RNA sequence: CGCGGGGUGGAGCAGCCUGGUAGCUCGUCGGGCUCAUAACCCGAAGGUCGUCGGUUCAAAUCCGGCCCCCGCAACCA
RNA sequence: CUUUAAUGUUUGAUGUUCUAACGUUGACCCGUAAUCCGGGUUGCGGACAGUGUCUGGUGGGUAGUUUGACUGGGGCGGUC
RNA sequence: AAUUCCUUGUCGGGUAAGUUCCGACCUGCACGAAUGGCGUAAUGAUGGCCAGGCUGUCUCCACCCGAGACUCAGUGAAAU
RNA sequence: GCUCGCCGGAAGACCAAGGGUUCCUGUCCAACGUUAAUCGGGGCAGGGUGAGUCGACCCCUAAGGCGAGGCCGAAAGGCGUAGUCGAUGGGAAACAGGUUAAUAUUCCUGUACUUGGUGUUACUGCGAAGGGGGGACGGAGAAGGCUAUGUUGGCCGGGCGACGGUUGUCCCGGUUUAAGCGUGUAGGCUGGUUUUCCAGGCAAAUCCGGAAAAUCAAGGCUGAGGCGUGAUGACGAGGCACUACGGUGCUGAAGCAACAAAUGCCCUGCUUCCAGGAAAAGCCUCUAAGCAUCAGGUAACAUCAAAUCGUACCCCAAACCGACACAGGUGGUCAGGUAGAGAAUACCAAGGCGCUUGAGAGAACUCGGGUGAAGGAACUAGGCAAAAUGGUGCCGUAACUUCGGGAGAAGGCACGCUGAUAUGUAGGUGAGGUCCCUCGCGGAUGGAGCUGAAAUCAGUCGAAGAUACCAGCUGGCUGCAACUGUUUAUUAAAAACACAGCACUGUGCAAACACGAAAGUGGACGUAUACGGUGUGACGCCUGCCCGGUGCCGGAAGGUUAAU
RNA sequence: AGGACCGAACCGACUAAUGUCGAAAAAUUAGCGGAUGACUUGUGGCUGGGGGUGAAAGGCCAAUCAAACCGGGAGAUAGCU
């Protein structure tokens, strides 16, 4: 659920806070936290490589199990938490031989579903199996790309990639973006959508509200002088120029992709 | 004001120390021409 | 004050670059169609080419002075 | 000479298929308490990708320079 | 007009007197719809204008209390 | 030495940083000190720094660094695994009094505690670079329980006092006591125990987790302060007595109660919200490979060890950084009385200073200020500077509006003291007595004493009652920008930047993109409701026309076309 | 609850005066803004010269920045004084 607040203060009056009472209000389960000492976009040398990235709050690591080797394991969807480095929810998943798992939270889901993975697994949400046990044109996501890799497509809140069909070998998906991308039968997806599809909803309202989230402000090229940016320069913004990175690459309509070694998979282009 | 020397110790040898120096090649060459100059007090140290 | 362009039937614009030959539309006049006007159709007329002079077989055109109009410039202390 | 027809022969440009080159920032195991790496299995791609040499194009992202003189100060105008 | 060169344009308000201000007339040298246009409560160590209060800013300065300025003793520079 | 003055949430007392004997004593005055100097942070000679419990060294790690092999690279070298360093972090243990010219939680007196080694006696299975728990953690707010401490009263001792009163409801001084142990409270957390089974925790497991029965209802854990003990010990105002007149030696009464109350502690709590808040070791414990008449572990006693180094002084400044004995800068802890909301401010306590040039004169003029007849912005670029409003409670408050605000709008009223209501009220706190009990730090009842606002009325004093310091100018119209925020350190703090929001576009992840010759990384241990770039800059109303020019994207038949 | 209000510590530095061979190679005084946050701060590290960093001024990088400092090219060159 959403919430508008009330004008109380210059600022806050736009902040919109995305607010569910099914997340535990409290601590998390421990012996699966691990430590993550930030970057702030600095590499190996130490230089900035990515801008406006720091600061922000320090979070912990949840290892969300994407391998989901259990299998034929009933399991109990124990209680859902929220996760600070990832959009959507998580859920920790109880099995039935007594080993505790996170995963990522779908939409039907509650504190008390039963749950399975494997080629054996019903048809409900939160089920993984195969791509090639899956009914043509149905929904998933967490979708592998490589046989028993982990999981790359569709993972954050509102997410689901609708497979289109299924010739033989391969298997066909229409992506988030809206790809024709074939992907290999032995792949676990993850039936029904993520949850929290209200994220995009969310208004932060404050320069803060940002700031602790990890963004640092950016600094407009026509701001700028000559030296520092392609961009800046003249007595009063004036541009007369066209719109490129800091670094002279065309933006603004430039395909910059350069593979070639896997344009064999896509079949269809982004639109 | 707030002047350009606020010293620490600690800081002074990690940076201008004697092994700070040694773990470097030009580092080396420092060491070397200190001693071709013929300096008592080579670099900082006690 | 300088640079470039322009002035052509009643009006608005071509033709000048590469001199002997001036066009398009509207407008005007007269007739026809309607009981009448406009539109529509048909036919004709109308240009001292800003002004003076000159080079030349020949000047609207090429050059010089002058007049008027338009745009640009008229600056750094 | 032109139009054409079967065959032998000489290679080029494409389509498809395969596994041995190679890649593997997929799974497993060992060296090994080690997410590095290397070797061995196996799966997936595949003579592509990638690298080098030669080369066309693009390219102020980067580098080295020109950017005339006289001129009743210089600029404009004008001249040579 | 943070845009209007001509210009202190014209008209009405404010002042005894208004090149500024405010509200309009459109004759926009040369505003203009994300190099965003037009408005806006709150906010501003921001620009402009007016009124009240308040006072030495001022009309026109006057006195007084302290630290130097002056004198005596000791030390003792400087730019040129 | 006697007065005056000044700081007093510091100009005080202690530590880190950094200095390096600047600390103390004797002696000396040329040079240093902006003046003299028998003075001193200056010279010379000597003395002083005493640790199992403080800190560091040590154990264990974070950011990050180095890095056997290894990847890669003209060489140099770059990166990085195993490992190893690296606190500002976590991890064992001491306090009180006395003592020096100078150091003492270190020496001495008294009383304890911590971790290992060895040996003995009595029991018993112990045991990893492996597993689990613990360590272990966010911001803010409210409340309860206490303490440091302060005030008053009681008690004890001294005095009754150089101008009027002063044996009395008078005045001054003191009224201090820890670590540890025993007890385990107010408060906080969690339902215990027994049995069976298990694809679970790289193997195992009696340890944890999970899935089922059972029996009983509490047990256990955690935890400031208080009460005893520590302690008929010390300290203690004041006397008693020797003086090199600095101080030494001897002795020594009261030592309780009540109230107020922390930013300190319980709190490494509890609740709520969100941006969701280190690691590893010490420790507890279970087992593997093994070893078992062994070895080790648990408990008690005895004894030994606890090594090295710093320890002075300065520490918001004449000793650090600033060229100087420089009005600047410098992190952390303790932090009292009265008034007051307060760490503001005012005057003082403890303690420490009067800033290392003075003595007179009292001119212009200059700097810091005080007051000012009448007028009141006529000053001027402009109300710049001054002046002024200035506290609390109540009454009362518009256009406009995003319905929060505007707003403490504006503009006004009441404020001292005495007595009475009430020989100090409502309230807070709270002993004795009485009663009960699963008998203790318990619960009701009970109300002395202590302490203590504000309201109301009457009376009285001044010109003035928030009388001081301290302590808002307000209203109207409007340009610009939303707002807090950020920047030209050292002439520009804004109308500039950022901003949440919006839009276009690039990127299907060995991603786009960026640094790097490469490897490898950041992006992200994220993945299209994500990430990069660009443009504008809340919100409300919208955001129109043009593809010629330049660029980009899509489509390639034909012309042209490098190398080969 | 609040990038909330008033206001010390603390941080910042808008106005004026003094100062300008000053006490000081940007200070003091009297007034000022923020002051639970995009806050502030100690310690310890990390990024580097055609680079680093930058809520973007061509500011800052040991008082030096439209390309620092040290040494070497190098007694650079100089139709100039």
């Amino acid at each position: 659920a959403v919430v508008k607040c009330k004008p109380t203060s210059p600022g806050r009056r736009h902040v919109v806070k995305v607010v569910n009472p099914e997340l535990h209000k409290g601590k998390p389960f421990a012996p699966l936290l691990e430590k993550n000492s930030k970057s702030g976009g600095r590499n190996n040398n130490g230089r900035i490589t990515t801008r406006h990235i720091g600061g922000g709050h320090k979070q912990a690591y949840r290892i969300v199990d994407f391998k989901r080797n259990k299998d034929g394991i009933p399991a109990v969807v124990e209680r859902l938490e929220y996760d600070p480095n990832r959009s959507a929810n998580i859920a920790l998943v109880l099995y039935k031989d007594g080993e505790r798992r996170y995963i990522l939270a779908p939409k039907g889901l509650k504190a008390g579903d039963q749950i399975q993975s494997g080629v054996d697994a019903a048809i409900k949400p939160g089920n993984t199996l195969p791509m090639r046990n899956i009914p043509v044109g149905s929904t998933v996501h967490n979708v592998e790309m490589k046989p028993g890799k982990g999981g790359q497509l569709a993972r954050s809140a509102g997410t689901y990639v609708q497979i289109v069909a299924r010739d033989g070998a391969y298997v066909t998906l229409r992506l988030r973006s809206g790809e024709m991308r074939k992907v290999e039968a032995d792949c676990r997806a993850t039936l029904g959508e993520v949850g929290n599809a209200e994220h995009m909803l969310r208004v932060l309202g404050k320069a803060g509200a940002a700031r602790w989230r990890g963004v640092r402000p950016t600094v407009r090229g026509t701001a700028m002088n000559p030296v520092d940016h392609p961009h800046g320069g003249g007595e009063g913004r004036n541009f007369g120029k066209h719109p490129v990175t800091p670094w002279g690459v065309q933006t603004k309509g430039k395909k910059t992709r350069s593979n070639k070694r896997t344009d064999k998979f896509i079949v269809r282009r982004r639109s | 004001m707030k002047r350009t020397f606020q010293p620490s110790v600690l800081k002074r040898n990690r940076s201008h120390g004697f092994r700070a120096r040694m773990a470097t090649k030009n580092g080396r060459q420092v060491l070397a021409r200190r001693r071709a100059k013929g300096r008592a007090r080579l670099t900082v140290s006690k």
